């Protein structure tokens, strides 16, 4: 989710 | 946008029955056409979703076919519980304009 | 295992406007669901398409219907509802709630529409 | 400072059928000399885990590299979510192919999903001319750095 933040 | 459906069309047990849609040529002729199949009294159904492939559960029937700016529906082995009407649906630039109706009778 | 119902009213007059609602069950409205949509239908008569809506908010109208018709979702309810404006006596329809559930299929689900006589 | 970006869908689908991938992606970050629209192809890379398979492409200015990871995912039953090595939790049903949405999870962007039928994928990314390969559903999803890629099959004919 960080990532695709 | 309409796509000038005919009205009704007929057709005998055991026969095949060719259904057409003429398209503007701006919205049938690239946009995915799909053929939805509705019994009177009751909301449609999907019957044929792209313009070739086949949903799950349909029968084998069912053909759908989109040359240039026209579509045809094509039902072999007709049988008596296919009288339903069948309708034409496609995109045209973010409007979803569907068929004018086609009454099958056998 | 996606269900639509509407819940609109059976009877309505001109000097009002119409509104329907389109409640989801066995699912919600998400970024996951690609459009909702309404489509109505005159008795002996082919099937219009009203209006389409996207979970955020994003609405695409018919040119024919853009100026009478508005429609509004509520995600806290998982429901989305459709105002029409003007109405006259060839909106005298089945109203069915449609949307699009499977990648290709396009219009795969389609609510159980409810009567509307003017 | 360095930042990732998925590549522009046309440029996938570039990669997949040439093995080319296009510089400048788009505001514009050219990778040198400020030129751009040229083919560059992919390099079989070092070896850095035994599961990746990585083919890179350069193997205040601004460097563009253009990477192809072929990892390994995993899936428990259900099949409701797929985890890649590299991270890459995606709750999207490995064995959903764009027809069974009520046999099958899907929860990801609705908008950033596609599938493609018969899709032709270059057999190695390395070699710069491949015999092209025909896959029956490849379906794709964009996400904030990166696009996922992979064969969809029918769950009943490789799950036991
Ligand atoms: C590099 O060349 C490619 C291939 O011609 C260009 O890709 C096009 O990009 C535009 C803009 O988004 C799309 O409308 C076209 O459909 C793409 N081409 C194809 C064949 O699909 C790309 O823009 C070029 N990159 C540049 C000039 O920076
Ligand atoms: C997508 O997957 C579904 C199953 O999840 C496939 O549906 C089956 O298709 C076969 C092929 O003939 C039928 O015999 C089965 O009855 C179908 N249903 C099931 C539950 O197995 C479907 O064909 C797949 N592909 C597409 C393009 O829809
Ligand atoms: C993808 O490829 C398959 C396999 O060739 C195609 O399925 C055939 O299509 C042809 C032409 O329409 C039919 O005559 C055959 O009966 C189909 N089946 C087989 C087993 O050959 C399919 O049409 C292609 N395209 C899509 C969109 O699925
Ligand atoms: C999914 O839809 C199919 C349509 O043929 C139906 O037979 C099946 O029961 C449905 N499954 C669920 C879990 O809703
Ligand atoms: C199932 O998998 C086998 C082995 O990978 C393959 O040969 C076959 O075509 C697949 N499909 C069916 C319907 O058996």
């Amino acid at each position: 989710s960080y990532k695709q933040r | 946008s309409v796509l000038t459906q005919p009205p009704s069309a007929s057709g005998t047990p055991g026969q095949r029955v060719t259904i057409s849609c003429s398209g503007s040529s701006s919205n049938i002729e690239t946009n995915y056409v799909s053929w939805y199949q509705q019994f009177p009294g009751t909301a449609p159904k999907l019957l044929i979703y792209r313009n070739n492939q086949r949903p799950s559960g349909v029968p084998d029937r069912f053909s759908g076919s989109k040359s240039g700016t026209s579509a045809s529906l094509a039902i072999s082995g007709l049988r008596s519980e296919d009288e339903a009407e069948y309708y034409c649906g496609t995109w045209d630039d973010n409007s979803w304009v569907f068929g004018g109706g086609t009454k099958l009778t056998v | 295992q996606l269900q639509l119902q509407e819940s609109g009213p059976g009877l309505v007059k001109p000097s009002e406007t119409l509104s329907l609602t389109c409640t989801v069950s066995g699912a919600s409205i998400d970024r996951s669901t690609y459009y909702w949509g309404w489509i109505r239908q005159p008795p002996g008569k082919g099937l219009e398409w009203i209006a389409n809506i996207y979970y955020n908010g994003r609405a695409v109208y018919s040119p024919s219907l853009k100026s009478r018709v508005t429609i509004s979702v509520d995600t806290s309810k998982n429901q989305f509802s459709l105002k029409v404006r003007s109405l006259t006596a060839a909106d005298t329809a089945v109203y069915y709630c449609a949307t699009r559930w499977n990648y290709f299929f396009d219009f795969d689900y389609w609510g159980r529409g409810t009567l509307v006589t003017v | 400072n360095t930042e990732y970006v998925a590549p522009p869908m046309w440029e996938i689908h570039h990669i997949n059928s040439h093995s080319q991938c296009y510089s400048s992606y788009s505001f514009v970050a050219y990778h040198r000399d400020s030129y751009e629209n040229k083919t560059m192809q992919l390099m079989p890379d070092d070896y850095s885990n035994t599961h990746s398979t990585r083919y890179v492409t350069v193997k205040e200015t601004s460097n563009l590299n253009c990477m192809v990871t072929i990892t390994t995912a995993r899936s428990k039953y259900p099949y409701h979510f797929f985890a890649t090595s590299t991270g890459d939790v995606v709750d999207i049903s490995p064995f959903y192919n764009g027809t069974n949405r009520n046999a099958s999870y899907f929860g990801e962007n609705a908008d950033k999903f596609f599938i493609f039928p018969n899709y032709t994928i270059v057999s190695d990314f390395g070699r710069p001319n491949s015999a092209l390969e025909t896959h029956r559903l490849v379906a794709f999803l964009e996400r904030a750095d990166s696009v996922i890629s992979w064969d969809i099959q029918d769950e009943k004919n490789v799950t036991c």
